[PDB]
RNA sequence: CCGAAGCUUCGGCUUCGGCAGGAGAGGUA
């Protein structure tokens, strides 16, 4: 679009977003399910050995998994099945 | 986004907060933490600022009559103590700014994050569920500025003067920054009408075809305009690959704009243009002159002659009333009748005297706010009132509120501002009652699956001929035929079709349909769906919305109850309904 | 009026009073 | 008789469920929010309940 | 019972926007049908 | 008395001749009181030169088409006012443009009278087609701000001495927008955005470097009242 | 609140209690103005909520029968003269006459001047008869309207909305702490003060001898002296304060019935509830959008709109079973740091600040130590001030204490509250907004000369209500202030031809009435504003429209058209955000139904209605509102859990089930009904937990 | 065409607290913001000194009555509240306000320091009934702006210190006014004319030039590139 | 669940202390 840069809690733009998902529900689950397996990763790696992976992507300095989880799935490096 | 007080957010937000406290060495246990957070101690004032960074809130306004009284928005600490709540945004909410309250909540896991982050956020819902006409718009103040700025004014400071002889054209100008320039120094009025020469401006269809033909490479390619200053500084503001607009913006105008800029471009462009809008809105309203004195309030200008010539007609049917020839009904009805004639007469040489420029004038001719009832009320005459029980009292008010009533006329004026305000009292519990009985029984309606396959339907009118041979577009055709899946293919005179089944129903469908002599057609209807529980997406349509089709799992029924129910409560609460 | 001490309020009223609430 | 009960006349609702005996299969909005479920609309429903996510291979060889 | 089910379906949802339209309040006619549907969803049995 | 914190001017190159000023951290009230005045020192006084008046041959009267081009004279004058000229002089020169054949006239074609200079040498004047010949005689003088046409009287020097528009000023656009900041437990600081877009003769930057020193020679006529006044120091740099 | 919400209660007629009405039994027919109340209810003043037509309000000329029936009076005429000669008549009576009205033209000898008059016949019939069947009169043209309806200038220019929401917001303003009367009134204003009763006044004649801050004494002629004592900060029922000033000298002449001392909202012996403020009708930048009003800085930096409030928490000494609780300073569970205050008896010291956890007086309950506990009065969340004053009761130096109780102390605290955004302001035609914003004095328009404005007020909410006396008041005010002068060289002018010989000259800072339905006229305005004295400098900023011309104090230049500049009176309301702002993270709960407790003084939580949760299962939300009903609600094992997760940076759990349906079972189960919860192949859920 | 006079500043007096400025010529258009400029500088930022807390004996409070005045504390906190003070030093220094029997108090009646001056030894304070003797003892200051009163028991202090609120400005009202020269043969130029009203305690000539002093500051982080 | 006090190997362990329902009236959006 010719958009200028979005700030804050609207980015990624929406609109592109959508184009890699079915609908707006599942977005949500996509997200939340990310979502915690990036705070499982966080808080095991201090403890023991775990199978889950970090953040594909670099992150920031004090940033929310959610965040990140948005920012990985915008830049097409996860997929996803349906039940 | 949204202002939310300190002391508010560090009560909200004490968990994160006495975890951040811990972890960043700033105490040494959870409850030297959590006493250090009751304790205001100076230190926990800079991890609320990282603790609240894109964790959104919900706001919520009481009663909550339809899905937008409810929104997420983003926190921003403020100093007071007061919520900071957006303009645009009010509509929806129903929320002026005399006295109102509202609560906040706040999302704690992921699911609930996200949900709140994508589902509810306020830039996402702008169009309204029900009709699908725009909620978040520029209103009252806005359409004042923006009505004022594109005005042309007809012999101005500077205007375009086609003189030979002693002078050219004196009056093109060869860029908007020029004519900046110029009207920064007092030469050039916004209002007045000139020639610009634009670039980065997309030109309007007829003169795009009659320059470029082809296409307009609109980055660098030059053409001329008959404009002022204003509606280049509006156009401007819209997104860069839409056409000059060149009109005066009545809220109409606004409101068809708008439309069309969220049914052809993403939701996202939508939101930056609208909060752009409302900054030049805000400043050229107080750049207006909008102002009431009591020197702007003009009276008629022959009010006498007419009260009179209205008055003898009265007194001769009240002398025939004491000859006998009339009861008690007919002197009643002529009364009424020789008074709701007059009252229009006053409206009538009282809407031609006052010039086009008054604020009065100019504030309700502009779409802001308000009637011509009202202005007559104020300045003309009140008219006839009613009396307890719901008939006309024959003695009219004849005094305007800018002259004063009297003892007897505002004693009798008391009749009807009583009604309306117990009636605002009570009519609301009826409306409630019926929203709460129609949620209840569809709460079992849900989009279950993509299509049924059936092949029923039912008959749409779709406007009607005339016994000359022209079609008449059907009045109501925006609330019965658009936004629709077609059942059956259209066809014309034994010959081809020109949409095919399953296919919806917008502007272009609808002339395409039009232009071919067809004005029955068959639709689907959730009346005659095939699926057994719940009802399929196809046959449901186009989600207003959103604009697209529906989502497999969405609550058609409490959206349905939702938004019968609010129309009846809201107007009742207003004002017969 | 009417009270052994107070402030001097001139009126615009055009008509008399021939009763004292 | 759980959605019927909570939206009028309790007493004769409940009787006559008493004397049916009734059984209530809990598919509703209502009966769900009542006892504490996720709702069968909207993100509630089973195919987007169990959506499965995980890198894909090239990420994951990448990183 | 003169006309049919058909029938019923139009009168009801024209009657129910006459009164809606009068004061200018625009509602698509498909939140009315949603409500429609549920009030024609059973049938008197004469004899079992 | 001191400020506490240093306000600091940053750049954003963005384009070649715009760029994005940002000052901060500004004392509650100070980011109206810089704004105005920079924007319209900016806009009305750095000095330059401009074309001033033209003299187009073949119109004795009626200025509607000269013969072999293919434009009106008001086109003509919308692209001989969109030149970027610069002049080391005082008082006004004189310039000329004779090209005659199949063609287009372009502004590599005015020869410079020694001491004057064209920096956009590449602009198209006119496109001679009809096989004529153009001959336009300019007067290029120095001054600042845009001054609207000076409608003479010569009444006999003027016989056809068209006057037009002169934008002296090297800036052309110029906008501000006042935001808010944070310091501590404080809000409601100040920080101004500035806007600069500049001709070619001239770089962003040196227009806010020569718009800071007409302004402390201006402000500079109350410090010399009474020297020892007592003010806020700003601090070391 | 203040005098005139006192006076009024006292005022009331009722019709509900026990052998009247009902809120619901009552329907639309007895809430209506029936043609009868003409003089004695006032048909404007009236609730607006539920109870709107069930209470009303006297007028100020009404009486009561013997029997219970309401009079009026009237002036009796004979052959078409109006006599002198007053009878009372009950609306039983009246409908068997002819009564004139009070505006009519009555000449010098008094006959009327008009053909025909407008009178009141049988049935509230209204009709034009020729004046010669007349047989009564109306006594003044304020006849039909209450005690506060009749303090609001230029009333009927105003729509009957308007003016109820104007009556019914003067009764809930605020002293403050320096008051002045208004620019522009109405003459009721003197005698709604003294008959309040909250001024002092003299019973005698006589000369003062003695004046000070709380006595004043007065000698009288025959030789008996009398002394008044005054109430210095008393705390009112509303936790206003109440404080009584003297306005007399030390050698000063009194008449019987003289004020001598002010009161709470009084200003020389007239009722003052605000401030004279200068104002500009205009819309800013947006900070005025939908009713909302910007203030300036001088308002705040020069205390105008300032008010204190008192407030007062009490303590006991009930003997309980094993031994009696005694207040001392000895709380071994406390250290030394906070005990500072604490005197030596356990309580504050006359004059220390307190803030939110500040112990006030220390109680230890024991046993009969290391069995006493921390029972010490606290200032409850959010509250501070200074301690003004201390009253200890106690039985063994003789007194009645309720039997058990052996100790009560009262400490009251007192807080000097300024104006901030969110607070309320009003008008008395109906205006009425919260403060938006408060702009610095240099960010403001200012006049040719320099002055700032006070106030700026948007100009779409007054067309589209009908309240135009607001901008009649402020040109009235504007010349009131400024001062004018009529030139009669020539004769009076045309338009003067009516107005009295003392008000053809006025001096600055002038006070004028206006009586409510008898007062200024509209030609008597445009002509004195084209007559008002100049300032300082010989200039005049407001020319004859009424209208000035600003200059923007952020960019410089002056605005392109002229505004409208005067003076209006502005009053504080008793709804101030510091009373209402809330929030809560976790606290205490309730006991059957273990959900959050309701209330703001007890910590509670925010109710999630029913319409509420329609609105999430339309937005299709499922997650937000299972966690919102279970986990922040009900769910008993969840919500520790769920706060040590949020603490420790892990994963909110899944929820369990709410504790409310299980307390429904058990209600189901105790009317014999044999309800259960089975599983997929029968075998009934337990449901009790407890492995 | 391009001017070459610098413009000119030149004062008159008209009082001892009101004077007047012209500077001419300056460029078309440039009249209006250096007015507002130097008005948005001259009612905000120039310092002064003002009372900042009180101590009488034998009162504790702010809400109680002396016995033989015939006013409340509250009244003469609101009547110290338009006293014109001066000061040379950068530390508090405390004044002493000692009368008794029957009269009037004024501010004439207080002892300065040496280096404190009151500018105003006229007005009122209070009345005195013969029962009644003030002690009062002023803490001044010095300062800019506006700040509010500084907490008691958030300041280490006693019981009888009452804060006081603490207004520094010695400005009092600032306009201008433009005389624009619109010829032809275009040669254009203004004119600005301000007034600057100071209360007592500066004259009319210092407060121009703490305002230049601060703008001739403010405006030096712009030329640092060139 | 909170507070006080001890052991404390730093995971924690022990002693003591502590509660919140109805009816009526007025008001804001
Ligand atoms: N559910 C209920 N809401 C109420 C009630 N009384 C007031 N209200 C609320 O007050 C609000 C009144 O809205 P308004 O009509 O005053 C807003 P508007 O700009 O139209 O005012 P005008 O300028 O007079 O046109 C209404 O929306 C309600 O939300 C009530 O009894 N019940
Ligand atoms: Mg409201
Ligand atoms: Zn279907």
């Amino acid at each position: 679009g010719g958009y200028d840069t979005p700030l804050g809690i609207t980015n990624p733009p929406i609109d592109e977003l959508l184009d890699r998902v079915s609908s707006k529900y599942a977005l949500v689950i996509y997200a939340a399910k990310r979502a915690r397996q990036i705070n499982d990763y966080y808080n095991q790696l201090g403890e023991g050995i775990l199978e889950y992976v970090g953040p594909l992507v670099e992150p920031g300095l004090q940033e929310k998994p959610l965040s990140i989880a948005l920012r990985e799935i915008h830049a097409d490096l996860l997929e996803h099945t349906e039940g | 986004q949204c202002g939310l007080p300190k002391l508010m957010a560090l009560e909200l937000f004490k968990p994160f907060v006495m975890k951040r406290l811990v972890d960043l060495n700033h105490a040494q246990n959870i409850k030297s933490a959590k006493r250090m957070v009751e304790r205001q101690r100076p230190q926990v004032w800079d991890v609320l600022e990282e603790v609240i960074a894109e964790h959104p809130v919900l706001l919520n306004r009481a009663p909550t009559l339809h899905r937008l009284g409810i929104q997420a928005f983003e926190p921003m600490l403020v100093e007071g103590k007061a919520i900071q709540l957006h303009p645009l945004v009010c509509e929806a909410f129903n929320a002026d700014f005399d006295g109102d309250q509202m609560a906040v909540h706040l999302p704690l896991s992921a699911e609930a994050q996200a949900e709140a982050r994508i589902l509810m956020l306020s830039s996402n819902n702008i169009l309204s569920p029900a009709s699908g006409r725009p909620l978040a718009m520029p209103r009252l103040d806005m359409v004042t500025g923006l009505y004022y700025l594109t005005t042309e004014v007809p012999g101005d400071t500077g205007e375009y003067q086609p003189a030979s002889g002693d002078h050219p054209e004196t009056g093109v100008y060869s860029s908007p920054a020029e004519a900046i320039m110029a009207a920064d120094r007092g030469v050039l009025s916004v209002r007045a009408k000139i020639k610009v020469r634009l670039t980065q401006l997309r030109p309007p269809v007829e003169i795009e075809a009659e320059l470029f033909g082809h296409s307009g490479w609109q980055p660098g390619d030059a053409w001329m305009a008959e404009t002022t200053l204003g509606r280049v500084m509006f156009n401007e503001l819209l997104p860069l690959g839409y056409p000059f607009v060149n009109k005066q913006m009545h809220k109409k105008v606004q409101a068809a704009i708008i439309n069309d800029l969220a049914e052809r471009y993403p939701m996202i462009v939508v939101a930056q243009t609208v909060d752009k809008l409302k900054d030049a809105g805000f400043y050229w309203a107080t750049r207006s002159g909008v102002t009431v004195s009591m020197a702007d309030v003009l009276v008629p200008p022959r009010k006498k002659e007419i009260l009179d010539h209205y008055e003898e007609r009265a007194d001769k049917v009240e002398k025939q009333f004491q000859r006998g020839a009339l009861n008690h009904d007919e002197r009643n009805e002529a009364l009424v009748e020789i008074w709701k004639e007059a009252t229009d007469e006053v409206g009538q040489a009282l809407r031609e005297h006052y010039p086009d420029d008054n604020p009065i004038i100019t504030i309700v001719d502009s779409g802001a706010t308000g009637n011509f009832t009202q202005t007559r009320t104020l300045a003309g005459m009140k008219g006839l009132v009613t009396n307890p029980k719901g008939e006309f009292i024959p003695r009219p008010v004849k005094s305007s509120f800018r002259e004063g009533l009297t003892v007897l006329e505002y004693f009798i004026n008391t009749h009807g501002a009583r009604k309306g305000l117990a009636d605002t009292a009570l009519r609301t519990a009826d409306s409630g009652y019926l929203t709460r009985r129609l949620v209840d029984v569809s709460q079992d309606v849900i989009v279950r699956e993509h299509d049924c396959q059936t092949e029923r339907g039912i008959v749409v009118e779709l406007a009607e001929r005339a016994p000359d041979g022209t079609l008449i577009r059907d009045p109501y055709i925006e609330t019965s035929a658009y936004a629709r899946t077609l059942g059956t293919d259209a066809v014309d005179e034994a010959g081809n079709v020109i949409v095919e089944r399953g296919q919806d129903l917008g502007d272009p469908e609808i002339d395409a349909l039009l232009a071919a002599g067809i004005t029955q057609v068959k639709v689907r209807s959730v009346l005659t769906c095939a699926t057994s529980t719940g009802v399929c997406a196809t046959c449901y349509g186009r989600s207003m919305a959103t604009g697209k089709l529906v989502d497999i799992g969405e609550a058609v029924g409490i959206v349905a109850a939702q938004s019968i129910g609010e129309p009846g409560t809201q107007l009742t609460m207003r004002t017969d309904i | 009026n009417s009270v052994p001490g107070a402030p001097n309020r001139v009126s615009f009223a055009k008509l008399r009073e021939p009763l004292e609430v | 008789w759980l959605s019927a009960a909570s939206f009028q006349e309790t007493t004769r609702v409940l009787t006559d469920a008493a004397i049916n005996c009734r059984s209530d299969k809990l598919n509703g909005l209502k009966e769900n929010v009542i006892i504490g479920k996720l709702i069968p609309a909207g993100t509630g429903i089973n195919r987007y309940r169990n959506i499965a996510v995980q890198p894909t291979e090239e990420a994951r060889a990448a990183a | 019972r003169v006309q049919g089910p058909r029938e019923v379906q139009i009168h009801l949802v024209r009657e129910v926007q006459e009164v809606y339209r009068a004061q200018g309040v625009s509602i698509h006619d498909k939140h009315i049908e949603v409500i429609v549907r549920q009030m024609l969803r059973r049938v008197t049995i004469i004899d079992s | 008395m001191l400020i506490s914190q240093r306000p600091t001017l940053s750049e954003d190159v963005l384009t070649d001749n715009r760029s994005q000023f940002v000052i901060e951290p500004l004392e509650p009230g100070f980011g109206y009181t810089l704004g105005n005045s920079l924007r319209r020192t900016l806009l009305s006084s750095i000095p330059g030169a401009a074309v001033t008046s033209i003299r187009i041959d073949g119109v004795l009267h009626e200025f509607t088409t000269v013969p072999g081009v293919k434009e009106d004279v008001t086109e003509i004058i919308l692209n001989l006012k969109s030149l970027v000229v610069s002049s080391e002089e005082d008082e006004p020169v004189t310039m000329y443009l004779r090209k005659q054949g199949p063609g287009e006239v372009t502004a590599g074609d005015i020869v410079p009278p020694a001491g004057v200079t064209v920096h956009n040498p590449g602009m198209h004047i006119a496109t001679l087609n009809d096989k004529g010949k153009l001959e336009v005689e300019l007067v290029v003088e120095r001054g600042r701000g845009y001054v609207p046409a000076v409608q003479n009287r010569a009444s006999g020097a003027e016989i056809g001495r068209i006057p037009v528009d002169s934008i002296y000023s090297p800036v052309l656009k110029v906008t501000y927008k006042v935001d808010a900041t944070r310091v501590e437990q404080r809000t409601d600081f100040d920080k101004l955005i500035l806007d600069v877009e500049t001709k070619n003769s001239i770089s962003p930057r040196d227009a806010l470097a020569s718009a800071g020193k007409t302004l402390v020679e201006l402000f500079g006529l109350a410090r010399e009242l009474n020297v020892e006044a007592e003010g806020i120091e700003i601090g070391p740099s | 609140n203040n005098p005139l919400s006192g006076l009024t209660h006292k005022r009331r007629l009722s019709a509900l209690g026990p052998g009247g009405l009902s809120r619901e039994r009552a329907g639309l027919e007895v809430r209506d103005v029936h043609p009868s109340h003409y003089g004695r209810m006032c048909p404007i003043e009236t609730p607006e909520g539920p109870n709107i037509g069930l209470i009303g309000s006297l007028s100020v000329y009404a009486r009561v029968n013997p029997f219970g029936f309401i009079e009026t009076p009237y002036r009796k005429v004979v052959d078409g003269v109006v006599s002198d000669e007053i009878v009372y008549l009950t609306a039983d009576e009246e409908d068997r006459h002819v009564v004139a009205q009070a505006n009519s033209p009555i000449d010098a000898d008094g006959r009327f001047v008009e053909p025909r008059v407008l009178v009141r016949r049988k049935a509230g019939e209204v009709e034009y008869v020729p004046s010669s069947e007349v047989d009564y009169m109306d006594v003044s043209p304020r006849q039909m309207v209450s005690v506060a309806t009749a303090m609001i200038p230029f009333l009927e220019h105003d729509d009957a909305n308007r003016a109820l929401m104007g009556a019914n917001m003067q009764r809930q303003a605020v002293p403050l702490v320096r008051s002045e009367a208004p620019l522009v009134g109405t003459g009721m204003e003197l005698r709604a003060a003294i008959d309040a009763g909250d001024v002092v006044v003299a019973e005698e004649s006589g000369v003062i001898e003695e004046v000070s801050a709380d006595y004043i004494t007065v000698m009288h002629d025959n030789g008996t002296r009398r002394t008044y004592r005054m109430r210095k900060f008393a705390r009112s029922n509303h936790g206003t304060c109440a404080n009584q000033c003297p306005i007399v000298d030390a050698g000063d002449r009194v008449e019987a019935g003289q004020v001598i001392a002010d009161g709470p909202c009084t200003d020389d012996g007239e009722m003052a509830l605000g401030k004279n403020l200068l104002v500009a009708i205009m819309p800013w930048e947006g900070h005025n959008y939908e009713d909302a009003i910007i203030l300036s800085n001088r308002l705040v930096e020069e205390d105008v709109l300032t008010s204190i409030h008192i407030e007062e928490h009490e303590i006991d000494a009930r003997d309980t079973k094993l031994g009696a609780e005694e207040i001392t300073r000895d709380i071994p569970n406390i250290s030394d740091e906070v005990l500072a205050d604490l005197d030596e008896r356990g309580i504050v010291r006359i004059g220390a600040e307190v803030r939110d956890g500040d112990i006030l007086v220390g109680k230890v309950t024991p046993k009969g130590a290391r069995e006493v506990r921390d029972t010490s009065l606290k200032v409850p969340h959010g509250e501070s001030g200074k301690v003004i004053g201390i009253r200890v009761f106690s039985r063994e130096d003789e007194d009645e204490l309720p039997a058990g109780v052996n100790e009560l102390v009262r400490v009251y605290v007192a807080q000097k509250r300024k104006i901030s955004d969110g607070d309320k302001l009003a008008g008395r035609h109906g205006n009425k907004g919260v403060i938006g914003k408060i702009l610095p004095v240099e960010d403001m328009p200012f006049l040719a000369d320099g002055t700032p404005v006070d106030i700026i007020l948007n100009t779409h909410g007054v067309p589209r209500r009908m309240n135009i006396g607001q901008i009649l008041e402020t040109h009235l005010g504007w010349c009131a202030h400024s001062g004018w002068k009529v030139d009669a060289a020539k004769g009076v002018p045309d338009w003067a031809a009516r107005l009295p010989d003392e008000l053809l000259e006025a001096q600055p800072n002038a006070i004028v009435s206006t009586p409510v339905f008898d007062g200024a006229q509209e030609a008597e305005l445009q002509g004195l504003l084209s007559c008002t004295l100049p300032n300082r400098d010989g200039d005049v900023l407001v020319d004859a429209d009424g209208k000035a011309m600003l200059f923007d104090g952020r960019s410089g230049e002056p605005f392109p058209y002229p505004v409208t500049v005067g003076y209006m009176y502005i009053m504080k309301l008793h709804h101030l955000v510091d009373d209402k702002i809330h929030a809560r993270s976790t606290g205490p709960y309730s006991m059957i139904t273990q959900q959050p407790l309701g209330g703001k003084a007890q910590f509670g939580g925010q109710r999630f209605g029913e319409m509420e949760c329609w609105a999430m299962q339309a937005y299709g939300a499922a997650y937000t509102l299972q966690e919102l009903l279970t986990i922040k609600s009900d769910d008993t094992v969840g919500r520790v859990k769920v706060y040590e997760a949020i603490v420790k940076g892990e994963n909110i759990p899944e929820p369990g089930i709410p504790e409310s349906f299980k307390v429904l079972l058990k209600e189901l189960q105790s009317l014999c009904l044999n309800v259960e919860v089975l599983s997929s192949d029968g075998a009934a859920i337990e449901l009790r937990e407890g492995e």
